[PDB]
């Protein structure tokens, strides 16, 4: 069924899964026309798919020209992320491929399981949490190549740099959830957070800047104090 | 017409016959049902006083042979049984209407309700679906499962109904996954009528005895089934101008027919609705709509 807090630790075992975001698959700018209506112009989406166990990120830039003379662009957003995924899946050797796919959305259920019905011993499941997988277009490197791109395009990334080699993928996952969640609720506090100290950069082949293990906890306490705060200013408490 | 004498009636029981039932108290002197319109379909049903648990009964066609009913101590039920001997059943018949014991199939000459119920229910389609070939009537209870719920255990007993499944290989084209499942006029029309049911009339007659079954026997297979059906009809596009027509007055007489008090178990609120306010068809049931709203206005 569903994936919950119950459940947490189920992503960080040793059966394959990924996380399929499709938050930022459909994108637009709403604007005035020169008679005074509205229109929307698309601009460049991406399909977030992640293994949460090894950081593996399997971006799927979403061209613009693939909304041309469509209709229900909201609606078809849904089944082109479907047929991205399953083409994915397919193009990977068997032993590679995910046991279970997690959607964060549930409209995504009904066109995932249609487009996997070739795999179906692949488990597509619902969760509960609230995952911050939209701010995804707050990290730099991710939001240049999306807008860069002129055709789709796959690229792929560790969203973890390389944590791994001294943290666990649960604690790699919870760092990234609340660098999401701190850039989803104020994100120039949070950029402001990660780069105010310019002698932390960020490597050529990395997302995030070079913390030490103790200045990712100074970091990691920044953020929360962030995410706390704007809930106050927000609700006034 | 024709009759389905009993041998006798040692059990209290409500007999159903058709869309009409009547109380039988234990060993009245009850010799069975006269006057049944030859050319349809019938079903003779029974629901025991002393354990309402289990409804059952049979399919039968009075053109396919000279059927009685007979309880059977051992087995505890009322049995239907063909007699060969045309000569001995003509003899019995004769006796007990003499002697009136039998009730009279209650026709009034204005009524087309059971033709309208049974337009396209054919009795070799429905020994399709209820397998059982030595006999030419067919059994049908409360409790048998369908073919696809043995999927989701008895082989033998089960309702062979015409599986589907809108999250099928069968129903989704390679290629066409989004057209093909928000419009199901390929699985319609390709598959459903043109490869398995041939034309609209067996489609459309799987589909009358499917809610027959639903609400004569209350078997959950046969409710899902029925509402399958109209689910992916109303989920097409592309239907034949004639085929709404006629769903439209098929299950007009459906929701006509159904006993109010069951409408709450018997009736998908998630499929009408859809069927009736979301779907492709939605503005073409205009009977079917306008006797569920005056009549169950509640279920949407
Ligand atoms: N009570 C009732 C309903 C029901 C029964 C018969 C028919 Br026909 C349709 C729905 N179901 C309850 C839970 N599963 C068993 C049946």
């Amino acid at each position: 069924g569903a994936m919950n807090s119950s459940n947490y630790a189920e992503l960080f075992n040793n059966d394959i899964k990924l996380f399929v975001d499709d938050t930022n698959v459909y994108r637009v700018t709403v604007h005035k026309t020169f008679e005074g209506n509205v229109a929307t112009k698309a601009i460049n989406g991406c399909i977030f798919t992640l293994n949460p166990k090894t950081g593996h990120l399997f971006l799927k830039i979403i061209h613009t020209s693939v909304w041309a003379g469509q209709k229900r662009l909201s609606q078809l957003a849904k089944w082109k992320t479907a047929e991205e995924v399953s083409a994915l899946v397919r193009s990977l050797p068997k032993e590679e491929q995910p046991k279970q796919i997690i959607v964060t959305r549930k409209a995504m259920l009904d066109p995932l399981e249609v487009h996997m019905l070739d795999f179906p011993n692949i488990a597509i499941r619902p969760t509960e949490l609230r995952l911050p997988f939209s701010a995804a277009m707050s990290i730099d490197k991710l939001s240049d190549v999306v807008m860069k791109a002129t055709e789709p395009q796959m690229v792929l990334f560790n969203i973890y740099d390389d944590w791994l080699d001294r943290i666990s993928s649960y604690t790699a996952f919870s760092r990234l959830t609340l660098l999401l969640r701190a850039l989803k609720t104020n994100e120039e506090s949070a950029k402001m957070i990660l780069l105010s100290d310019p002698t932390i950069t960020i490597k050529s082949y990395h997302l995030w800047p070079s913390f030490t293990d103790e200045q990712w906890i100074t970091i990691e306490s920044q953020m929360r104090d962030l995410i706390l705060t704007e809930y106050g200013r927000k609700y006034n408490v | 017409m024709n009759t389905v004498p009993f041998t006798s009636a040692p059990i209290e029981v409500t007999i159903g016959i058709d869309q009409y039932s009547f109380n039988v108290k234990e060993n009245q002197p009850f010799h069975g049902i006269k006057d049944i319109p030859i050319g349809h379909v019938h079903v003779i049903h029974f629901q025991h006083a002393d354990n309402s648990s289990m409804r059952y009964g049979y399919w039968f066609d009075c053109r396919m042979g000279n059927f009685y009913i007979q309880y059977d101590p051992k087995d505890g039920l009322y049995k239907m049984m063909e007699e060969r001997d045309g000569a001995k059943f003509e003899n019995i018949v004769h006796n007990f209407k003499e002697r009136q014991m039998m009730v009279s199939y209650p026709k009034i000459d204005e009524d087309d309700t059971w033709y309208n119920l049974t337009e396209f229910v054919q009795m070799d389609k429905i020994r399709k679906i209820v397998r059982k070939d030595e006999n030419q009537f067919s059994y049908v209870d409360s409790s048998m499962t369908t073919v696809q719920e043995n999927e989701l255990s008895d082989p033998a007993h089960s309702l062979n109904y015409t599986v589907i499944n809108f999250k099928s290989r069968e129903a989704i084209r390679p290629g066409h996954e989004m057209e093909d499942f928000l419009d199901k006029s390929y699985y319609l029309n390709t598959v459903m009528l043109q490869g398995i049911f041939k034309n609209s009339s067996n489609y459309f007659g799987e589909l009358q005895f499917a809610f027959l079954n639903a609400m004569f026997f209350g078997n959950y297979g046969s409710s899902l089934q029925w509402h399958a059906m109209i689910e992916l009809i109303c989920s097409s596009a592309t239907v034949p101008k004639h085929m709404l027509d006629k769903l439209d007055e098929i299950l007009y007489y459906q929701i006509k027919t159904l006993p109010e008090q069951y409408s709450d178990i018997l009736l998908n609120e998630r499929v009408w609705n859809i069927c009736l306010y979301s779907s492709f068809q939605k503005n073409s049931l205009h009977n079917t709509e306008k006797i569920m709203e005056n009549k169950y206005p509640e279920l949407l």
